[PDB]
């Protein structure tokens, strides 16, 4: 029993890891978005990174 | 009338010029002043606002 309530205690702390990892409200690593894509040439061309959901 | 005494437009370019120059100096003052680029809501309204909530 003890040892299941560590484990359970740091599943919960992956949880709650894993969710504050946002800047600006966008994330890629909660699994909201599938990539995110920023601007990369004068012309409107982008530099694509795809999302790595942890 | 490249004689006319009553006015000159040479005088109003050339003061033209020197505001801009010293539009120019207040915006690098105020970088040198504050440290940053985008110090109060006129210099960018949206990366402003993107960082004060963040």
């Amino acid at each position: 029993n003890a040892l299941k309530s560590d484990f359970d205690s740091l599943r919960d702390q992956i949880e709650k890891a894993a969710t504050s990892a946002k800047f600006n409200g966008v994330s890629i690593a909660d699994g909201s978005t599938t990539k995110l894509t920023f601007l990369a040439n004068s012309d409107g061309s982008g530099f694509t990174v795809n999302a790595k959901t942890i | 009338a490249l004689n006319s005494i009553n006015t000159n437009a040479g005088a109003m370019i050339a003061l033209q010029n020197l505001n801009g120059t010293n539009s120019e100096l207040t915006t690098v003052q105020q970088r040198i002043n504050t440290g940053k680029k985008i110090a109060s809501a006129k210099d960018n309204g949206a990366i402003w606002a993107t960082a004060k909530n963040q």
